[PDB]
């Protein structure tokens, strides 16, 4: 049982009040029931498409989640999986810098 | 150049009773097929993933396809049965399949099998085998499997001719997405007395690409490449970080190269 | 209602002649099927196995096809004989291995009726080989035309005809047999039966 | 490759426990009960893979199954009731797909067994007019006054089992069609040459193999408690 990592970032430049893509890329995990969510400041974001699950030539695990966002000041993203690997659920928080 | 063919399957067996089957097929680097537990056919996810097969040639060799699904869960849990109590559920087997394409008529065709994560049977000439690191359980399921003759024959024509066949086919078909440029974009951006600045490329294909911070004319071999990471659009993502002492970023800027830009490399100076 | 279909359910051969079995299956895969001879009161005697998609075999006087693409299998008996007087059954595998299960028809009833050559009826009067004073009533030595009724009284027993075959003479014949402790006797034992004219009642 | 079933027939009570074994020495590791009945066919009730493994069939209620060896592979009724009333086969493998079957065991679950009775047999010797008349000898058995209808006859010359010039009836008769548990009578007849019969060293033996109650079946009536057994009549050829 391994520890899934996280990464989290933009499709495009990350412009405040400009239409752009989140990523949420989740890997090297195993069993594969997991469970994955895209955050704006702590909620649930609704409509998140997920890629196909698949493994490398390791046989671990890996997924893309994505939705679309718009990146301000004040709102924060993050993304926050459940697996039975770990006690609690992990989350990574979109940085840009 | 090379392509490699994968058809990947996952396969849970919770208990004696639930378990579910999804696959996806992968040439290169783009994903060509989908195979959920919940569809009763495979799913073409581009437009060329039938190749040159004629309908009839699809529809006998999905069939096959579907046989297998329905017979595979029955011969996992009848093996599982076999073993008892030695092995017990939850249990994962994972497949790769396919073949890697060379110049010429060349190929070489492949079928592994993981067991709890880890690769412990391949299929090998005319038989299945176990390989270095499997344990000895193994070797009855193995015999069972070499057991039966009719199964062996259809994996072997699978495997020599069938996959080459089809995945010539599918880079004809399918040349001119395989061949597709698209470029990259770049942004710079920075972290914590040290600081760490931060070179983000994004929406490159394919793949090979090349990403330096620069005094000028000089490398910064301090240049740290994270790994590849995908778009969902079937383009990548990759960020090269340099760690500097604060109010020392004066003159860096970061270059990249890239097949798509025909010559212009990015040039940002922080 | 089930995944293996034999036709026809039962029939009637004269000896000498050839008859076709039918076999249906929808089982999913179908790596092999076997034809089955079951003897009443018997076990499965394996004829023949088919496996490939169009197969042919042949087993003495037992040939079969198999047509995977149709999920059909007919078995062929050439000149049958009396012994081929059994229970026919097809059955399907579905792995080429003990992973498999088997997927077994009903089955199809044949009779196979003798041919009598020199029929010679008679009834005939047997004792008993100890306590003497009581009998048996053999109707003997009667062609596969003639039709043994049961008893008008029913203190009068009457088997049904049932045929041996002495096998080093290659001579085959029907039988019946009628007893009572009623008054019975051999004349009037096979009364209720259309039997020969030319029978002989000896004493 | 062979395998053997005990009993080879059985008569029973409901609530009553029965036991059906498989013995197998092939070393196979698999091995697998069916039951056939009437418009069907076999059906699968319990399967093994091994030594302590037993998996559940198709029909698998009813019966419990054990795999105390490779060699030994049992069906366990532990409350019968008469919709266990079957022919069951036991049959082994390997990792083959050929199941190898046994020779089949029937079962017979009663309500009751306060009927159950052995056969008189009577051997009736050949009459002299068929003798004359064909030069041959026909020989009858009659097996009367049994229930339940679970019985074997078969022929012996010499103390050796004939099945040349033989038959018996496809099924026994009712000695009272009317009553519900009426007593069966059955019929076989031995056809020889006349020369056979008339040899005075050769002798006959009708045999039934009559199946009853067991050692361990409580007994109250007043009767001889009918027992599985043998009942038999006999005759020597003569001029
Ligand atoms: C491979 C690439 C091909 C190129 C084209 C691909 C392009 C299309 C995209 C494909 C999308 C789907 C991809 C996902 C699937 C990837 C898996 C690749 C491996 C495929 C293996 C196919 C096997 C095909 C045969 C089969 O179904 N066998 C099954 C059915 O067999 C039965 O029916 C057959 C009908 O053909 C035939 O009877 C007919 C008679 C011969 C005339 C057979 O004799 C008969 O036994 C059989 O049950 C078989 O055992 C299934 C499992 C086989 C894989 C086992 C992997 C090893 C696992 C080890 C487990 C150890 C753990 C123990 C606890
Ligand atoms: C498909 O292709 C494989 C070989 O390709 C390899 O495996 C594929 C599944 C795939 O992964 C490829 O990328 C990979 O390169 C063929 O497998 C070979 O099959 C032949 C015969 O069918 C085998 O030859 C045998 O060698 C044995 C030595 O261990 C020997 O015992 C055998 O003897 C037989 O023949 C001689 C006569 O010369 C006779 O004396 C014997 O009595 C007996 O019949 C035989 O020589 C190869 O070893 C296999 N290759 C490997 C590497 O295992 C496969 O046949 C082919 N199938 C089809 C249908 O095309
Ligand atoms: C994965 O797919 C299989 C096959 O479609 C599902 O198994 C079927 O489940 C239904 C209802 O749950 C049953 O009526 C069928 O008998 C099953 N089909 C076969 C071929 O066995 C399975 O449930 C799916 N798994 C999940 C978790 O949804
Ligand atoms: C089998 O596994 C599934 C999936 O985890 C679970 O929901 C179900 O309760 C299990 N069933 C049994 C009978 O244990
Ligand atoms: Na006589
Ligand atoms: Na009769």
């Amino acid at each position: 049982q391994k520890t899934p990592q996280i990464q989290v970032y933009s499709r495009h430049p990350p412009e405040n009040g400009k239409p752009n893509i989140l990523n949420c890329y989740v890997t090297q995990f195993h069993p594969p029931h997991i469970e994955i969510q895209m955050l704006k400041n702590g909620k649930k974001i609704p409509k998140v498409e997920m890629s196909d699950m698949s493994f490398s030539k390791d046989w671990s695990f890996y997924i893309l989640a994505h939705t679309e966002f718009t990146p301000t000041e004040t709102d924060t993203y993050a993304c926050r999986v459940k697996h039975a690997s770990m006690a609690e659920p992990k989350t990574v928080y979109w940085d840009r810098d | 150049k090379n392509y490699t063919f994968r058809c990947l399957q996952m396969s849970s067996f919770a208990n004696r009773s639930w378990s579910r089957t999804d696959s996806v097929v992968w040439l290169g680097d783009l994903q060509t097929h989908r195979w959920s537990n919940d569809s009763a056919t495979i799913s073409f996810t581009k437009p060329w993933s039938q190749g040159k097969l004629s309908n009839q040639q699809w529809e006998k060799l999905q069939h096959m396809f579907q046989v297998y699904r329905v017979s595979f869960t029955r011969d996992i849990q009848e093996l599982v049965k076999m073993m008892s109590p030695k092995e017990d559920y939850p249990i994962e087997i994972q497949l790769s399949a396919g073949c890697e394409m060379y110049p010429g008529n060349a190929s070489e065709s492949f079928l592994h099998v993981a067991f709890q994560g880890k690769y412990v049977v391949r299929f090998w000439g005319t038989s299945w085998q176990t390989v270095p690191g499997a344990p000895s359980w193994l070797d009855l399921p193995i015999k069972v499997l070499n057991a039966d003759q009719g199964t062996s024959a259809t994996v072997q024509m699978l495997l020599n001719d069938t996959c080459p066949l089809f995945v010539r086919g599918l880079l004809e078909a399918g040349k001119s997405d395989l061949e597709k440029q698209e470029k990259p974009v770049a942004w710079l951006s920075s972290v914590p007395g040290h600081r760490q600045l931060v070179c983000h490329v994004s929406g490159f294909y394919p793949k090979p690409v090349w990403v330096m911070w620069m005094r000028g004319d000089q490398e910064q071999q301090g240049t740290h490449r994270g790994d590849f990471l995908p778009n969902a659009d079937e383009t990548w993502y990759l960020q090269a970080t340099l760690d500097v002492e604060a109010g020392e970023e004066a003159g860096l800027a970061c270059r990249v190269k890239h097949s798509s830009l025909g010559g212009q490399d990015i040039i940002l100076y922080w | 209602k089930t995944q293996v279909e034999q036709s026809p359910q039962s029939l009637v051969v004269r000896q000498g002649e050839n008859c076709v079995l039918q076999c249906n299956y929808s089982v999913t895969p179908d790596n092999h099927l076997r034809w089955f001879k079951q003897d009443t009161g018997k076990g499965l005697v394996s004829l023949t196995v088919l496996v490939d998609q169009k197969d042919k075999t042949s087993n003495g006087r037992y040939s079969a096809t198999l047509d995977k693409d149709a999920k059909h299998s007919t078995l062929h008996i050439t000149a049958t004989l009396l012994d081929d007087t059994a229970t026919y059954i097809c059955v399907v595998g579905d792995r080429g291995s003990a992973l498999g299960r088997l997927h077994f028809g009903a089955g199809t009833q044949l009779i196979v009726i003798p041919d009598i050559q020199n029929p010679d009826p008679a009834v005939y009067q047997l004792r008993d080989s100890k306590s003497s004073d009581k009998s048996v009533c053999l109707f003997t030595d009667f062609d596969s035309q003639t039709n043994v009724s049961q008893s008008k009284d029913s203190d009068v027993y009457i088997t049904d005809k049932c045929v041996l075959d002495m096998r080093s003479m290659d001579f085959k014949s029907n039988s019946a047999v009628a007893w009572s402790n009623k008054d019975f006797a051999c004349a009037n034992a096979f009364n209720n039966s259309i039997i020969p004219e030319d029978t002989f009642f000896p004493s | 490759a062979a395998v053997t079933q005990s009993p080879r027939n059985k008569v029973a009570v409901t609530g009553g426990k029965v036991t059906l074994s498989c013995n197998q020495t092939n070393n196979h590791n698999n091995m697998y009960w069916y039951r056939q009945d009437t418009g069907h066919g076999l059906r699968l009730i319990h399967y093994s893979y091994g030594a302590g493994s037993t998996e559940k069939g198709d029909i698998p209620d009813g019966y419990k199954a054990s795999r105390p060896s490779q060699e030994n592979f049992s069906l366990i009724l532990e409350l019968a009731t008469p919709s266990q009333t079957s022919v069951y086969f036991c049959a082994s493998g390997d990792e083959g797909y050929t199941q190898y079957f046994g020779p089949g065991t029937r079962l017979l679950v009663l309500e009751d067994l306060r009927n159950v009775t052995p056969p008189k047999v009577s051997l009736f010797e050949p009459s002299k007019a068929e003798i004359s008349h064909t030069q041959k000898a026909t020989l009858v058995c009659l097996a009367t006054g049994f229930y339940p209808d679970h019985v074997e006859l078969s022929w012996w010359v010499n103390g050796k089992e004939v099945h040349s010039g033989v038959c018996t009836d496809p099924q026994p008769l009712k000695e009272q069609p009317a009553l519900n548990d009426s007593r069966y009578s059955l019929s076989s007849r031995l056809r020889v040459s006349a020369t056979f019969w008339q040899n005075p060293r050769n002798h006959f033996r009708c045999q039934v193999q009559f199946y009853g109650l067991s050692e361990n079946d409580e007994w109250t009536q007043d009767r001889a408690k009918p027992v599985t057994q043998i009942v038999s009549a006999e005759a020597w050829g003569r001029a």
